[PDB]
Protein backbone atom coordinates (compact mmCIF):
# COMPACT_ATOMS: atom_id res chain seq x y z
CA UNK A 1 0.00 0.00 0.00
CA UNK A 2 0.83 3.62 -0.99
CA UNK A 3 -0.25 5.27 2.46
CA UNK A 4 0.97 3.67 5.84
CA UNK A 5 -1.19 2.85 9.07
CA UNK A 6 -0.67 0.76 12.03
CA UNK A 7 -0.97 -3.02 11.40
CA UNK A 8 -3.16 -2.85 15.20
CA UNK A 9 -4.52 -0.39 17.74
CA UNK A 10 -6.14 -1.41 21.03
CA UNK A 11 -8.53 0.15 23.77
CA UNK A 12 -10.59 -0.84 26.47
CA UNK A 13 -14.50 -0.12 26.09
CA UNK A 14 -15.53 4.03 26.68
CA UNK A 15 -11.38 5.05 25.77
CA UNK A 16 -9.97 6.88 22.76
CA UNK A 17 -8.11 5.35 20.23
CA UNK A 18 -6.54 6.75 17.07
CA UNK A 19 -5.29 5.48 13.97
CA UNK A 20 -2.52 7.49 12.04
CA UNK A 21 -2.08 7.70 8.00
CA UNK A 22 0.98 8.90 6.83
CA UNK A 23 1.88 9.07 3.13
CA UNK A 24 4.23 10.93 1.09
CA UNK A 25 5.14 13.99 -0.97
CA UNK A 26 2.93 13.31 -4.20
CA UNK A 27 -0.34 12.48 -1.63
CA UNK A 28 -1.36 13.62 1.31
CA UNK A 29 2.04 15.72 1.49
CA UNK A 30 0.56 16.99 -1.64
CA UNK A 31 -2.88 18.40 0.26
CA UNK A 32 -5.33 15.70 -1.12
CA UNK A 33 -7.99 15.26 1.22
CA UNK A 34 -8.11 11.77 2.94
CA UNK A 35 -11.45 9.57 3.95
CA UNK A 36 -11.53 6.64 6.03
CA UNK A 37 -13.59 3.67 6.32
CA UNK A 38 -14.63 0.62 8.42
CA UNK A 39 -14.77 -2.89 7.34
CA UNK A 40 -16.63 -5.13 9.65
CA UNK A 41 -15.14 -9.02 9.37
CA UNK A 42 -16.84 -10.15 6.17
CA UNK A 43 -18.95 -7.23 4.80
CA UNK A 44 -18.32 -3.97 2.65
CA UNK A 45 -16.49 -1.09 3.91
CA UNK A 46 -18.38 1.73 5.30
CA UNK A 47 -17.31 5.73 4.51
CA UNK A 48 -16.88 6.78 8.32
CA UNK A 49 -14.75 10.17 6.91
CA UNK A 50 -14.81 11.77 3.78
CA UNK A 51 -12.63 15.14 2.98
CA UNK A 52 -10.43 14.94 5.97
CA UNK A 53 -12.58 15.91 8.60
CA UNK A 54 -16.20 15.41 7.98
CA UNK A 55 -18.60 12.89 8.69
CA UNK A 56 -21.92 11.84 6.93
CA UNK A 57 -25.05 11.67 7.67
CA UNK A 58 -25.74 8.61 9.83
CA UNK A 59 -22.04 7.72 10.95
CA UNK A 60 -22.22 8.48 15.18
CA UNK A 61 -20.28 11.78 15.99
CA UNK A 62 -17.65 9.27 18.03
CA UNK A 63 -15.67 9.31 14.92
CA UNK A 64 -13.52 11.80 14.05
CA UNK A 65 -10.75 13.13 11.64
CA UNK A 66 -7.93 15.61 11.01
CA UNK A 67 -5.33 15.75 8.83
CA UNK A 68 -1.92 18.04 8.94
CA UNK A 69 1.03 18.61 6.23
CA UNK A 70 2.33 14.83 6.17
CA UNK A 71 -0.24 12.24 8.05
CA UNK A 72 -4.11 12.28 8.29
CA UNK A 73 -5.72 10.55 11.52
CA UNK A 74 -8.67 8.94 12.59
CA UNK A 75 -10.17 9.07 16.51
CA UNK A 76 -12.46 7.00 18.25
CA UNK A 77 -13.76 8.15 21.03
CA UNK A 78 -15.66 6.21 23.71
CA UNK A 79 -15.22 2.69 22.57
CA UNK A 80 -17.98 0.67 21.65
CA UNK A 81 -17.79 -3.49 21.12
CA UNK A 82 -19.27 -2.72 17.82
CA UNK A 83 -15.69 -0.43 16.74
CA UNK A 84 -13.96 -3.99 16.12
CA UNK A 85 -13.21 -3.73 12.37
CA UNK A 86 -10.59 -3.23 9.79
CA UNK A 87 -10.27 0.57 9.04
CA UNK A 88 -8.36 2.14 5.79
CA UNK A 89 -7.73 5.36 4.81
CA UNK A 90 -7.78 6.28 1.31
CA UNK A 91 -6.08 9.05 -0.30
CA UNK A 92 -5.40 10.27 -3.84
CA UNK A 93 -1.74 10.32 -5.28
CA UNK A 94 -0.53 12.17 -8.22
CA UNK A 95 2.38 10.79 -10.82
CA UNK A 96 3.49 10.53 -13.70
CA UNK A 97 -3.19 9.52 -10.95
CA UNK A 98 -4.80 7.25 -8.89
CA UNK A 99 -6.61 5.97 -5.64
CA UNK A 100 -4.47 4.77 -2.41
CA UNK A 101 -5.29 2.87 0.03
CA UNK A 102 -3.58 2.33 3.42
CA UNK A 103 -2.50 -0.97 4.56
CA UNK A 104 -5.43 -1.02 6.76
CA UNK A 105 -5.60 -1.42 10.94
CA UNK A 106 -6.86 -3.84 13.02
CA UNK A 107 -8.63 -2.34 16.26
CA UNK A 108 -9.71 -4.58 19.06
CA UNK A 109 -11.79 -3.39 21.80
CA UNK A 110 -10.30 -5.32 24.79
CA UNK A 111 -13.01 -7.66 26.32
CA UNK A 112 -10.17 -10.05 28.25
CA UNK A 113 -6.67 -9.56 29.30
CA UNK A 114 -3.92 -10.81 26.66
CA UNK A 115 -3.29 -14.91 26.28
CA UNK A 116 -0.87 -16.24 24.85
CA UNK A 117 -1.24 -18.63 22.14
CA UNK A 118 -1.18 -22.66 22.45
CA UNK A 119 0.70 -24.50 19.56
CA UNK A 120 0.60 -28.39 18.55
CA UNK A 121 2.84 -29.03 15.85
CA UNK A 122 1.69 -32.35 13.98
CA UNK A 123 4.38 -34.00 12.01
CA UNK A 124 3.25 -35.67 8.66
CA UNK A 125 0.90 -38.93 9.24
CA UNK A 126 2.16 -41.98 8.39
CA UNK A 127 -0.90 -42.28 5.82
CA UNK A 128 0.31 -39.13 4.19
CA UNK A 129 3.81 -40.05 3.54
CA UNK A 130 2.26 -43.08 1.54
CA UNK A 131 0.66 -40.90 -0.91
CA UNK A 132 4.33 -39.36 -1.72
CA UNK A 133 2.96 -36.01 0.23
CA UNK A 134 4.00 -34.66 3.79
CA UNK A 135 2.30 -31.75 5.40
CA UNK A 136 3.09 -30.02 8.95
CA UNK A 137 0.54 -29.11 10.54
CA UNK A 138 0.77 -25.71 13.26
CA UNK A 139 -2.30 -25.13 15.32
CA UNK A 140 -2.58 -21.99 16.90
CA UNK A 141 -5.20 -21.63 19.46
CA UNK A 142 -6.55 -19.46 22.88
CA UNK A 143 -4.52 -16.27 22.06
CA UNK A 144 -5.93 -12.81 22.48
CA UNK A 145 -5.49 -10.16 20.79
CA UNK A 146 -6.26 -11.87 17.16
CA UNK A 147 -3.25 -11.16 15.30
CA UNK A 148 0.00 -13.73 15.10
CA UNK A 149 3.12 -14.11 12.71
CA UNK A 150 4.06 -17.69 11.94
CA UNK A 151 7.23 -18.51 10.58
CA UNK A 152 8.82 -21.86 9.89
CA UNK A 153 12.50 -23.43 10.22
CA UNK A 154 14.46 -26.42 8.90
CA UNK A 155 16.64 -27.43 11.34
CA UNK A 156 18.55 -24.09 11.89
CA UNK A 157 17.59 -22.59 8.51
CA UNK A 158 14.34 -20.34 7.25
CA UNK A 159 11.59 -22.09 5.81
CA UNK A 160 10.27 -19.50 2.46
CA UNK A 161 8.48 -21.70 0.56
CA UNK A 162 5.36 -24.05 0.83
CA UNK A 163 3.82 -22.08 3.69
CA UNK A 164 -0.07 -21.43 4.05
CA UNK A 165 -1.77 -19.46 7.30
CA UNK A 166 -4.66 -18.94 8.20
CA UNK A 167 -6.60 -15.34 9.41
CA UNK A 168 -7.18 -15.93 12.69
CA UNK A 169 -10.70 -16.99 13.69
CA UNK A 170 -13.05 -16.78 16.72
CA UNK A 171 -13.27 -19.48 18.92
CA UNK A 172 -16.24 -19.64 21.20
CA UNK A 173 -14.63 -18.04 24.39
CA UNK A 174 -13.72 -14.70 22.33
CA UNK A 175 -10.08 -16.45 21.73
CA UNK A 176 -8.92 -16.80 18.51
CA UNK A 177 -7.09 -19.96 17.08
CA UNK A 178 -5.23 -20.28 13.59
CA UNK A 179 -3.59 -23.00 11.34
CA UNK A 180 -0.60 -23.22 9.21
CA UNK A 181 0.98 -25.47 7.11
CA UNK A 182 4.13 -26.60 5.66
CA UNK A 183 4.42 -28.68 2.63
CA UNK A 184 7.07 -31.21 1.97
CA UNK A 185 8.36 -33.92 0.41
CA UNK A 186 8.79 -36.67 2.21
CA UNK A 187 12.67 -36.99 1.31
CA UNK A 188 12.63 -33.40 2.48
CA UNK A 189 10.76 -34.27 5.55
CA UNK A 190 13.64 -37.36 6.49
CA UNK A 191 16.68 -35.82 5.38
CA UNK A 192 16.67 -33.02 8.14
CA UNK A 193 17.04 -33.40 11.91
CA UNK A 194 13.92 -31.11 12.95
CA UNK A 195 11.49 -28.74 11.76
CA UNK A 196 9.99 -26.12 13.85
CA UNK A 197 6.77 -23.54 12.96
CA UNK A 198 7.28 -20.06 15.51
CA UNK A 199 4.52 -17.94 16.50
CA UNK A 200 4.69 -14.60 16.90
CA UNK A 201 1.96 -12.82 19.32
CA UNK A 202 2.60 -9.08 20.33
CA UNK A 203 6.19 -9.35 20.19
CA UNK A 204 6.40 -12.96 21.94
CA UNK A 205 7.47 -16.17 19.94
CA UNK A 206 6.40 -19.66 21.01
CA UNK A 207 8.34 -22.52 18.95
CA UNK A 208 7.10 -25.82 18.67
CA UNK A 209 9.51 -28.76 16.81
CA UNK A 210 9.28 -32.09 15.37
CA UNK A 211 11.98 -34.30 14.38
CA UNK A 212 11.63 -37.39 11.66
CA UNK A 213 13.71 -39.55 14.16
CA UNK A 214 11.94 -39.18 16.61
CA UNK A 215 8.32 -40.05 16.53
CA UNK A 216 5.68 -37.73 18.33
CA UNK B 1 -33.30 3.28 -1.16
CA UNK B 2 -29.90 4.04 -2.52
CA UNK B 3 -27.82 0.96 -3.13
CA UNK B 4 -25.92 -1.08 -5.26
CA UNK B 5 -26.37 -4.35 -6.37
CA UNK B 6 -23.75 -6.44 -7.77
CA UNK B 7 -23.61 -10.12 -10.00
CA UNK B 8 -22.82 -13.72 -8.23
CA UNK B 9 -19.69 -15.14 -7.18
CA UNK B 10 -17.32 -16.90 -10.27
CA UNK B 11 -14.80 -19.18 -10.70
CA UNK B 12 -12.30 -18.74 -13.36
CA UNK B 13 -9.19 -20.34 -14.73
CA UNK B 14 -5.96 -18.77 -15.58
CA UNK B 15 -6.23 -16.87 -18.89
CA UNK B 16 -10.05 -16.43 -18.74
CA UNK B 17 -12.25 -13.10 -18.44
CA UNK B 18 -14.58 -12.55 -15.73
CA UNK B 19 -17.24 -9.62 -15.87
CA UNK B 20 -19.03 -8.23 -13.23
CA UNK B 21 -22.08 -6.09 -13.11
CA UNK B 22 -22.70 -3.34 -10.72
CA UNK B 23 -27.23 -2.49 -10.98
CA UNK B 24 -27.77 1.31 -9.16
CA UNK B 25 -31.17 2.19 -8.05
CA UNK B 26 -32.17 4.81 -5.42
CA UNK B 27 -30.62 7.84 -7.33
CA UNK B 28 -29.95 9.53 -10.62
CA UNK B 29 -27.26 7.11 -11.95
CA UNK B 30 -26.16 9.17 -14.70
CA UNK B 31 -25.38 12.06 -12.53
CA UNK B 32 -22.81 9.56 -10.69
CA UNK B 33 -19.38 7.85 -11.74
CA UNK B 34 -18.76 3.83 -10.52
CA UNK B 35 -15.45 2.87 -8.49
CA UNK B 36 -14.00 -0.32 -8.06
CA UNK B 37 -12.53 -1.92 -5.66
CA UNK B 38 -10.50 -5.31 -4.89
CA UNK B 39 -9.49 -7.06 -1.66
CA UNK B 40 -7.60 -10.42 -1.59
CA UNK B 41 -8.03 -12.75 1.36
CA UNK B 42 -6.69 -11.32 3.95
CA UNK B 43 -5.41 -8.04 2.08
CA UNK B 44 -6.64 -4.59 2.44
CA UNK B 45 -8.19 -2.74 -0.27
CA UNK B 46 -7.01 -1.92 -3.94
CA UNK B 47 -8.32 0.52 -6.15
CA UNK B 48 -8.57 -0.94 -9.81
CA UNK B 49 -10.30 2.02 -11.68
CA UNK B 50 -13.61 4.57 -12.06
CA UNK B 51 -16.23 5.91 -14.94
CA UNK B 52 -18.27 8.08 -15.44
CA UNK B 53 -22.22 7.09 -15.97
CA UNK B 54 -22.93 9.83 -17.99
CA UNK B 55 -19.68 10.46 -20.25
CA UNK B 56 -18.54 6.78 -20.15
CA UNK B 57 -14.92 8.23 -19.31
CA UNK B 58 -12.66 6.21 -17.49
CA UNK B 59 -9.21 6.30 -15.55
CA UNK B 60 -7.81 2.96 -14.62
CA UNK B 61 -4.72 2.11 -11.94
CA UNK B 62 -1.60 1.48 -13.90
CA UNK B 63 -1.31 -2.26 -13.12
CA UNK B 64 -4.32 -3.48 -14.81
CA UNK B 65 -4.15 -1.03 -17.91
CA UNK B 66 -4.68 -2.87 -21.55
CA UNK B 67 -6.51 -5.70 -18.73
CA UNK B 68 -9.46 -4.09 -17.56
CA UNK B 69 -12.52 -2.37 -19.24
CA UNK B 70 -15.02 -0.93 -17.59
CA UNK B 71 -18.84 0.34 -19.05
CA UNK B 72 -22.13 1.65 -18.02
CA UNK B 73 -25.94 0.92 -19.76
CA UNK B 74 -27.45 3.67 -18.54
CA UNK B 75 -30.88 2.12 -19.92
CA UNK B 76 -30.46 -0.50 -17.26
CA UNK B 77 -28.94 1.64 -13.99
CA UNK B 78 -25.78 -1.09 -14.75
CA UNK B 79 -21.85 -0.45 -14.62
CA UNK B 80 -19.75 -3.54 -15.72
CA UNK B 81 -15.99 -4.54 -14.95
CA UNK B 82 -14.71 -6.89 -17.59
CA UNK B 83 -11.07 -8.45 -15.82
CA UNK B 84 -9.38 -10.14 -18.98
CA UNK B 85 -5.90 -12.67 -18.50
CA UNK B 86 -6.82 -13.59 -15.17
CA UNK B 87 -4.09 -15.24 -13.41
CA UNK B 88 -4.15 -16.52 -9.68
CA UNK B 89 -3.47 -13.19 -7.84
CA UNK B 90 -6.20 -12.08 -9.05
CA UNK B 91 -8.30 -14.05 -6.81
CA UNK B 92 -10.14 -11.21 -4.49
CA UNK B 93 -13.57 -10.14 -3.94
CA UNK B 94 -14.50 -7.23 -5.94
CA UNK B 95 -16.38 -4.23 -4.84
CA UNK B 96 -18.38 -1.24 -6.69
CA UNK B 97 -18.88 1.67 -5.07
CA UNK B 98 -20.33 5.91 -6.02
CA UNK B 99 -17.68 8.46 -5.06
CA UNK B 100 -20.16 11.24 -3.52
CA UNK B 101 -19.47 13.77 -6.45
CA UNK B 102 -22.13 15.00 -9.05
CA UNK B 103 -20.43 15.26 -12.08
CA UNK B 104 -20.80 18.67 -13.19
CA UNK B 105 -18.91 18.46 -16.60
CA UNK B 106 -15.55 17.24 -15.66
CA UNK B 107 -15.71 13.60 -14.99
CA UNK B 108 -12.04 13.31 -13.88
CA UNK B 109 -12.67 14.75 -10.06
CA UNK B 110 -14.64 12.05 -9.59
CA UNK B 111 -12.08 9.54 -8.09
CA UNK B 112 -10.76 12.86 -5.61
CA UNK B 113 -13.78 11.99 -3.16
CA UNK B 114 -15.13 9.56 -0.47
CA UNK B 115 -17.22 6.37 -1.74
CA UNK B 116 -20.23 6.69 0.59
CA UNK B 117 -21.98 4.05 -0.96
CA UNK B 118 -20.82 0.46 -1.77
CA UNK B 119 -22.25 -3.03 -3.36
CA UNK B 120 -22.00 -6.20 -1.76
CA UNK B 121 -19.31 -7.53 -3.15
CA UNK B 122 -18.06 -10.33 -5.67
CA UNK B 123 -15.93 -13.48 -4.88
CA UNK B 124 -13.86 -14.23 -7.73
CA UNK B 125 -11.79 -17.46 -7.02
CA UNK B 126 -8.93 -17.64 -10.02
CA UNK B 127 -7.62 -21.77 -9.89
CA UNK B 128 -6.63 -24.11 -12.37
CA UNK B 129 -8.73 -26.72 -10.57
CA UNK B 130 -11.71 -27.95 -11.07
CA UNK B 131 -13.93 -29.93 -8.85
CA UNK B 132 -11.63 -32.66 -6.70
CA UNK B 133 -12.64 -34.14 -3.44
CA UNK B 134 -10.53 -34.05 -0.25
CA UNK B 135 -7.87 -36.56 1.08
CA UNK B 136 -8.92 -37.11 5.00
CA UNK B 137 -5.43 -37.72 6.73
CA UNK B 138 -5.50 -38.65 10.84
CA UNK B 139 -3.47 -35.86 13.10
CA UNK B 140 -2.62 -38.45 16.19
CA UNK B 141 -1.79 -37.93 19.30
CA UNK B 142 1.34 -39.60 20.81
CA UNK B 143 2.70 -40.39 24.56
CA UNK B 144 5.28 -37.57 24.32
CA UNK B 145 2.68 -34.68 23.15
CA UNK B 146 0.07 -36.40 25.95
CA UNK B 147 1.63 -35.14 28.82
CA UNK B 148 -1.46 -34.27 30.81
CA UNK B 149 -5.42 -35.18 30.88
CA UNK B 150 -6.13 -33.19 27.74
CA UNK B 151 -4.65 -34.79 24.33
CA UNK B 152 -5.26 -33.27 21.16
CA UNK B 153 -6.30 -35.19 17.97
CA UNK B 154 -7.90 -33.81 14.63
CA UNK B 155 -8.24 -34.50 10.92
CA UNK B 156 -6.38 -32.40 7.94
CA UNK B 157 -9.09 -31.74 5.09
CA UNK B 158 -6.38 -31.77 2.25
CA UNK B 159 -6.44 -30.13 -1.43
CA UNK B 160 -10.31 -30.22 -2.50
CA UNK B 161 -11.97 -27.53 -4.94
CA UNK B 162 -14.22 -25.74 -4.17
CA UNK B 163 -15.60 -24.68 -0.58
CA UNK B 164 -17.38 -25.70 1.19
CA UNK B 165 -16.23 -28.57 3.28
CA UNK B 166 -18.63 -29.22 7.04
CA UNK B 167 -16.28 -31.36 9.48
CA UNK B 168 -18.29 -32.96 12.68
CA UNK B 169 -16.94 -35.87 14.96
CA UNK B 170 -18.91 -38.62 16.03
CA UNK B 171 -22.08 -37.46 13.89
CA UNK B 172 -22.26 -34.45 16.31
CA UNK B 173 -21.95 -36.35 19.50
CA UNK B 174 -18.89 -34.59 19.77
CA UNK B 175 -19.16 -30.70 20.10
CA UNK B 176 -17.05 -29.90 23.34
CA UNK B 177 -13.24 -29.16 22.47
CA UNK B 178 -13.85 -28.92 18.41
CA UNK B 179 -12.61 -26.41 16.46
CA UNK B 180 -12.51 -26.76 12.79
CA UNK B 181 -10.17 -23.80 10.64
CA UNK B 182 -11.03 -21.86 8.61
CA UNK B 183 -10.03 -23.46 4.89
CA UNK B 184 -6.69 -21.57 3.17
CA UNK B 185 -6.47 -21.40 -0.55
CA UNK B 186 -2.97 -22.72 -1.63
CA UNK B 187 -0.52 -22.20 -4.39
CA UNK B 188 -1.97 -24.85 -6.44
CA UNK B 189 -5.54 -23.32 -6.35
CA UNK B 190 -6.71 -25.98 -3.71
CA UNK B 191 -8.44 -25.72 -0.24
CA UNK B 192 -6.63 -27.46 2.76
CA UNK B 193 -8.71 -27.04 6.33
CA UNK B 194 -7.90 -28.77 9.39
CA UNK B 195 -10.57 -29.66 13.03
CA UNK B 196 -9.14 -30.88 16.01
CA UNK B 197 -10.79 -31.78 19.21
CA UNK B 198 -9.56 -31.72 23.06
CA UNK B 199 -10.20 -34.54 24.94
CA UNK B 200 -9.50 -36.83 27.79
CA UNK B 201 -6.72 -38.88 28.39
CA UNK B 202 -8.59 -41.53 30.48
CA UNK B 203 -10.78 -42.14 27.40
CA UNK B 204 -8.50 -42.26 24.57
CA UNK B 205 -8.24 -46.39 24.72
CA UNK B 206 -11.86 -47.25 24.74
CA UNK B 207 -13.80 -44.30 23.20
CA UNK B 208 -13.57 -43.77 19.49
CA UNK B 209 -13.02 -40.45 17.65
CA UNK B 210 -14.30 -40.33 14.23
CA UNK B 211 -14.11 -36.94 11.89
CA UNK B 212 -16.84 -37.14 9.28
CA UNK B 213 -15.77 -34.50 6.74
CA UNK B 214 -18.91 -33.91 4.06
CA UNK B 215 -18.02 -32.19 0.69
CA UNK B 216 -21.24 -32.09 -1.52
CA UNK B 217 -19.25 -30.18 -4.42
CA UNK B 218 -17.64 -33.29 -5.02
CA UNK B 219 -20.30 -36.03 -4.22
CA UNK B 220 -18.02 -36.91 -0.86
CA UNK B 221 -18.46 -37.89 2.49
CA UNK B 222 -15.43 -39.22 4.34
CA UNK B 223 -15.31 -40.92 8.20
CA UNK B 224 -11.90 -41.61 9.44
CA UNK B 225 -11.46 -42.94 13.20
CA UNK B 226 -8.35 -41.38 14.60
CA UNK B 227 -6.58 -43.47 16.64
CA UNK B 228 -3.70 -42.44 18.86
CA UNK B 229 -0.06 -42.99 17.53
CA UNK B 230 2.03 -46.21 18.48
CA UNK B 231 4.72 -43.98 19.50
Amino acid sequence: SVLTQPPSVSGAPGQRVTISCTGSSSNIGAGYDVHWYQQLPGTAPKLLIYGNTNRPSGVPDRFSGSKSGTSASLAITGLQAEDEADYYCQSYDSSLSEVVFGGGTKLTVLGQPKAAPSVTLFPPSSEELQANKATLVCLISDFYPGAVTVAWKADSSPVKAGVETTTPSKQSNNKYAASSYLSLTPEQWKSHRSYSCQVTHEGSTVEKTVAPTECS
Amino acid sequence: QVQLVQSGAEVKKPGASVKVSCKASGYTFTNYGISWVRQAPGQGLEWMGWISAYKGNTNYAQKLQGRVTMTTDTSTSTAYMELRSLRSDDTAVYYCARPDYQVLGYDFWIGYYGMDVWGQGTTVIVSSASTKGPSVFPLAPSSKSTSGGTAALGCLVKDYFPEPVTVSWNSGALTSGVHTFPAVLQSSGLYSLSSVVTVPSSSLGTQTYICNVNHKPSNTKVDKKVEPKSC
